[PDB]
RNA sequence: GGGCGUGUGGCGUAGUCAGCGCGCUCCCUUAGCAUGGGAGAGGUCUCCGGUUCGAUUCCGGACUCGUCCGCCA
RNA sequence: GGGCGUGUGGCGUAGUCGAGCGCGCUCCCUUAGCAUGGGAGAGGUCUCCGGUUCGAUUCCGGACUCGUCCGCCA
RNA sequence: GGUUGCGGCCAUAUCUACCAGAAAGCACCGUUUCCCGUCCGAUCAACUGUAGUUAAGCUGGUAAGAGCCUGACCGAGUAGUGUAGUGGGUGACCAUACGCGAAACUCAGGUGCUGCAAUCU
RNA sequence: GAAGACAUUGUCAGGUGGGGAGUUUGGCUGGGGCGGCACAUCUGUUAAACGAUAACGCAGAUGUCCUAAGGGGGGCUCAUGGAGAACAGAAAUCUCCAGUAGAACAAAAGGGUAAAAGCCCCCUUGAUUUUGAUUUUCAGUGUGAAUACAAACCAUGAAAGUGUGGCCUAUCGAUCCUUUAGUCCCUCGGAAUUUGAGGCUAGAGGUGCCAGAAAAGUUACCACAGGGAUAACUGGCUUGUGGCAGUCAAGCGUUCAUAGCGACAUUGCUUUUUGAUUCUUCGAUGUCGGCUCUUCCUAUCAUACCGAAGCAGAAUUCGGUAA
RNA sequence: GUGAUUUCUGCCCAGUGCUCUGAAUGUCAAAGUGAAGAAAUUCAACCAAGCGCGGGUAAACGGCGGGAGUACUC
RNA sequence: UCGAAUUUGGGUAUAGGGGCGAAAGACUAAUCGAACCAUCUAGUAGCUGGUUCCUGCCGAAGUUUCCCUCAGGAUAGCAGAAGCUCGUAUCAGUUUUAUGAGGUAAAGCGAAUGAUUAGAGGUUCCGGGGUCGAAAUGACCUUGACCUAUUCUCAAACUUUAAAUAUGUAAGAAGUCCUUGUUACUUAAUUGAACGUGGACAUUUGAAUGAAGAGCUUUUAGUGGGCCAUUUUUGGUAAGCAGAACUGGCGAUGCGGGAUGAACCGAACGUAGAGUUAAGGUGCCGGAAUACACGCUCAUCAGACACCACAAAAGGUGUUAGU
């Protein structure tokens, strides 16, 4: 699909409360850190004599991801996100369909 | 290769039509329905006689072309081709369907038995009623002995039982001998290719004094 | 997605799966049952698109193999210099990033830019990694 | 080793059994789905209704 | 697989009749009701907004809310061995106001001026309805009318 | 039996709701070492309907080959 | 066993309801060899027999028939 | 009763072909400076009510008119159907008992009614 | 003698390692296997005019697509047909008339829509925030989808109003873990500051076997618990298929329907064919064929006596009583 | 591994193995080195064998095709 | 086979995932595709078998949803027990009246969609074949299309119309009417909305019938393989076949009848007596008329009673009655 790269919209960052410009990122994960408390389990569960520990994901049926935007304030610099549907392809770059013009 | 009609005798599924979810039929074997002088006017021919049915069954395409060709052959050996008017008033319609076994030494290593069972159409049949008129067949009042006995040779071709009856009509219309005798004394009617149109007191009178005229020439 | 699943029964011929990390194009299936009970076992023959080695495999039919995306891409010759590539996009943008060519597709390209036609390039990108496989000529539009 | 797949037999036996009771209606029902800007004025106007009863029979 | 859908077998049901298409009139929108009427349900497909679901097709319920452009209706539905109780939003072009209810209140308001007019007498006022009764005797004459024998028809063919 | 794929000029194959190559036949050109080029003639795209702005392209039916299966009793 | 197709000169093989070609060889001519070519030849009961046709490979039925395919049990 | 503005039910109001329309009202009609919109003041916008015309729109009438609406003891108590029988029939199916009850067809009639406000020989 | 701070030895780390160990190797299913998905869903029908309703029933579809194909407003009317205009013809553009939708509305199908929900143009982001209630599936749990409001903040239009994604019915996902946004709030428990970590509220990363295990085979060397809920015999129901018999008579038979046959049709019988089904038997009824031996059936090959002939004789054919 | 004697054991190293004294940054652990930080720590460079690249090997496992034309040839 | 790769005594060595094997998964103390002994160990089993006294009262389910769920569980339903609050009702597998809703049966196609038979009249800048024509957007016939008025036959996934049976609601006291209080909702406005104060209307208080008490709560068992009959109905040639809908049954149930039989007909059951019957019968077996009355049938395979234990097409100066 395609998404412009700014969006009018509601802003509850405690000083704006209305509609105010955002600017729309796509929102990446991020690396995981180690000394999560998760990790950090897992890693003593997964020392020493056993194997395996905790199942490995194997049977994946999803070819799609749900695009996450992340949309940025420009007064207050507060954050929000929105999810979308499910596509295949994503652009933010906004390239704008024209109507009466030639294949 | 093809089932007897002990198979497909009764009216046991629903009406089952050529369409758009069919797709794939056999064609009908029978093809001409009119046939004799069928181009004859409508006060040629003033007998009528009927094959009925008297039982509530299906009537093979098969059955129905065997049955015409019986009839025609035998009455245009013994009357002449032009002397009578035959029509068939059933059209095979309804889809007969087969679910196909395998006839082999062994086949169950290769059957599945009845598991998909939904059937092919191989046929074409026509659900008749109780007092429904299979054959009709107008002619002049001096070959109603040889029209009985062609709808009698014909009836053999047929499952169930059928009646010969001889109608009160004129011909193929609607209206008895002598209603249709005092129609068409006045100018009332006006012949057609092989029926008749009749006038009707409602229209507009401009239409109804270009056709019909003897009638208003009173 | 980079690269989405299927089944084995699902791939056929001329159809790309991923064997070994690898982006692979199929050129033979077999199934043959393991034992009499038994389901089918897939044989899967296939060749490398970029580096061109065959790799095959046996799997069970009901298992899930890993599938490339593949987008073979047209563009235009602007310039082949130390061993790059510069192509150009329609509506005007340009890309230096492939490496050209290195076996006789790559000498046939090379004689056929400095003998001097207009040469239509097809490169594919699969899993990260940008390659040209074929070259044609603009019969119209001199 | 198919079986049966589904029937409706016996459960109109089963239901009127001790069945078909239909529900205990009263006075008052509940307000709730009622619209809460009708709601939020008739707390008011109630207790406006049980102040003046009040001042009228202390 | 099988399909049970919110809409679905519901094709005559939501078409909307013979040559009364289109838009719908203005009586819909300009009838009023109030909290503890009863209404009729019958979907209008034409609108797709509000519309009820297929089991309510030609039920008859309570008002017990009353919005901007819709109607909330309580209805019981039989679910196993009892009734429960369920509350539907529907848009004004679904619905319409019951007329036994309104028949029912023009007896009460008849019988209770029947009440009040024999009150003044004591007439032993009878206001309960009664149900059909045999009817009773009466003297038929044949002056005129005497009586015209008929008989049974012979069988006939008529074809 | 059933399943799957297959069918396009002389030949071989592709594909967007007939293409090239290789053969050809003509002509031009070229110390060449080599030839090269330009034109032609060639296809109901297996067939028949429907669908579609439009079908090799999408679909139903039919035919033609090639394959793989048909087990445990 | 059954089903289905098939059949042309001495041999092979093309056939619209209107029997042709090639080959074996019949003859004649030809050539420095390590030998050929050319020109005229004969030849059918269209597998057979009926019907149809205007006459039938050509249309149809029967027979012959060679080739194919499918068929048991534990 | 006619006409206009706003309607309700949404063909008894629609459609086809003719005919008529006093008064008033609608309408066509005249004009492009201004607001405004078009390739085009044709539609739309604005101005005049002046230069004109019932030709059209509109309204009404006509037609053994098409359609639509209503009714019938017209078809027909027919088709169908709830209940019953150790009823008939090899069967297919069919009669009877106690009840409910169509559609097509045929015939007859009809062809807008009306609310609020204004205005009219 | 040799060798020498290198081998060796100890502990970690990477590779290799069916030599060995442990374990796994879906379900539905007219037996299982192969096939298919009837395993999560949607449209029409089966479905018997409320609702509900099965089969490996029928005809199809889904794991997408769209910053407009969402929201608001304005203008216009479509498919098709007829009549015209240089190049221009069957199809290029323009003009008029008829045109209840015969078009279009992303996709499957069914509904809905005409001063529109269609086509074109203008402006936008309501495809926003906060938590509740309700409908469908339903245990009246979850998930998905949807409905009507409340409290804000917006868009559009002159305005009434309309808008909480797609005209409606499908288009999708728990715990644990990671990560993001918000509050910059709570805790790190002897007291503080700063990193780090852990919490609360709302999303994302995914389980398609779709209420969600981490998973290859073979066994003819085989084992156990069971099952006639379940296959491979006989028997039983059925008779498609196999076999046998009729009715009718277009024709064959030189002539002539029926001496002998007999097309197109159609009515049956039998259980010596093979199927279909799964009722009985899986704490066992000895599953090929042959040899031996008895009896029964007749749909009669021969023998007895007869009728018919396209029966001159001879030979033969059809038929009857007959086992 | 094959299984006396006699007579032979053809072609193929692409795959799977096995094997090189080749060439050398692609993959690249722990320890060690460098930078940042107040430190826990994070990030890089460097990086052994083996993989990856390049050869050999069938009395190693194994394998040994089609369509045309006229045994032959393309 | 018998002079050796011979046979054999005794001593000795190899021990259980180990040995030994001229290789059969052979042998390893009658045990080998992993010996024997003891212990862990009363290993686990959604699977098979068994489960011990009497009487009384009540009395089922094989269905919903989810589960690596399909021989099992959870959950809802059916059932019992304990009762509790009240005292004839805020009831009812029923009818009537009033009012809705539906798209099946039927019907329809000179009504839309689709299929479909036959002629008739027209249209050719507007078809194709022939013949006459120099040719001709020529002619004459014929055949195809399209239009007009007809005609024959149809539709699970067609429809204008449209039943029967089932199905929602109402038939008052929690009602109706009059007057006027509250509000931060709403209106131009005491305008309205909702809840109220005070007042009037009572046993025909608002149709019929019946009520056997009405309402409410907790807890728990078994069950979660079903099958048959009439009617509707799907797949199949069909089936004592497979799959659905409503009801009644059997399972769980004896008794009289159908000779015999789970389901059919009749009727449901404490222990006895008398009377009357149901369904079925009354020649004898066998209780009960070799009753009465009118006809029909003579079979060198008669016939004899629903479910039900079979027979058809086609024929007959057999006989009877009819048109
Ligand atoms: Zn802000």
């Amino acid at each position: 699909v395609n998404v412009p790269k700014t969006r009018k919209t509601y802003c509850k960052g405690k000083t704006c409360r209305k509609h105010t410009q955002h600017k729309v990122t796509q929102y990446k994960a991020g690396k995981a850190s180690l000394f999560a408390q998760g990790k950090r389990r897992y890693d003593r569960k997964q020392s020493g004599f056993g194997g395996q520990t905790k199942p490995v994901f194997h049977k994946k049926a999803k070819t799609t991801k749900k695009v996450v935007l992340r949309l940025e304030c420009v007064k207050c610099k507060t954050r929000a996100q929105l999810t979308l549907k499910r596509c295949k392809h994503f652009e933010l770059g906004g390239e704008k369909k024209q109507k009466g013009q030639a294949l | 290769a093809r089932r007897p009609a002990r198979c497909y005798r009764y009216q046991k599924n629903k009406p089952y039509p050529k369409s758009r979810y069919n797709r794939a039929v056999p064609d009908s074997k029978i093809r001409i329905y009119d046939l004799g002088k069928k181009k004859a006017t409508v006060d040629e021919f003033p007998l009528c006689v009927h094959l009925v049915s008297n039982e509530l069954e299906q009537l093979s395409s098969e059955a129905l072309e065997a049955a015409r060709i019986c009839a025609n052959k035998y009455m245009t050996t013994v009357s002449g081709r032009d002397a009578f008017h035959l029509r068939v008033r059933v059209h095979p319609f309804h889809v007969l369907r087969i679910n196909k076994m395998l006839s082999c030494a062994g086949a169950d290593r290769l059957q599945q038995g009845m598991r998909g069972a939904w059937g092919k159409p191989h046929g074409l049949a026509a659900r008749v009623d109780i007092g429904q008129i299979i054959f009709s067949v107008r002619t002049k009042d001096s070959n109603k002995d040889v029209v009985v006995e062609g709808l009698r040779r014909a009836r053999y071709k047929f499952p169930g039982q059928q009646k010969i009856i001889l109608s009160k009509k004129w011909g193929f219309t609607n209206l008895d001998r002598p209603e249709y005798l005092k129609k068409r004394e006045a100018g009332e009617v006006k012949d057609d290719g092989a029926f008749v149109k009749f006038l009707s007191k409602k229209g507009s009178l401009e239409n109804n004094i270009r056709e019909f005229p003897e009638y208003f020439a009173a | 997605s980079a690269t989405y699943p299927m089944q084995c029964s699902a791939l056929r011929k001329n159809g790309f799966v991923v064997i070994k990390s690898r982006p692979c194009k199929i050129v033979d299936m077999s199934t043959s049952k393991t034992g009499k009970h038994g389901h089918a076992k897939v044989h899967l023959v296939a060749i490398d698109i970029f580096t061109g080695k065959k790799l095959e495999d046996l799997s069970p039919s009901t298992h899930n193999m890993e599938v490339p995306v593949v987008k073979r891409n047209e563009y235009q010759l602007l310039d082949i210099d130390d061993g790059f590539l510069s192509l150009m996009n329609m509506d005007g943008d340009t890309k230096d990033d492939v490496k050209a060519p290195e076996g006789e597709l790559g000498d046939s390209l090379q004689t056929a830019f400095d003998e001097g036609k207009d040469l239509m390039v097809t490169i594919i990108s699969a899993m990260g990694e940008e390659a040209a496989i074929s070259f044609k000529e603009a019969a119209r539009t001199d | 080793a198919k079986s049966k797949n589904h029937t409706a037999h016996n459960q109109t036996r089963k239901a009127h059994r001790n069945g078909i009771k239909k529900p205990k209606t009263y006075k008052y029902p509940s307000l709730k789905g009622v619209d809460p800007k009708f709601r939020r004025n008739h707390k008011h106007a109630l207790h406006g209704t049980a102040k003046a009863l009040a001042a009228a029979k202390k | 697989g099988k399909s049970h859908g919110y809409r679905s077998r519901t094709r005559y049901m939501f078409q909307r009749d013979f040559r009364k298409h289109g838009a719908v009139h203005l009586s819909t929108y300009l009838k009023v009701y109030k909290v503890g009427d009863i209404v009729d349900i019958k979907a209008n497909g034409s609108i797709q907004k509000g519309m009820p679901h297929k089991f309510y097709q030609g039920k008859t319920g309570v008002v017990y809310n009353v919005t901007k452009s819709s109607v909330g209706v309580i209805i019981n539905k039989m679910v196993g061995n009892r009734y429960l109780e369920k509350r539907l939003n529907l848009r004004v072009e679904h619905i319409k106001h019951s007329k036994c209810r309104q028949e029912f209140l023009e007896r009460v308001k008849a019988n209770a001026a029947k009440r009040a007019e024999a009150k003044a007498q004591g007439v032993a006022v009878q206001l309960k309805r009664q149900p059909a009764q045999p009817r009773e005797s009466r003297i038929v004459s044949t002056e005129g009318n005497v009586p015209q024998t008929l008989a049974p028809v012979p069988y006939e063919t008529f074809i």
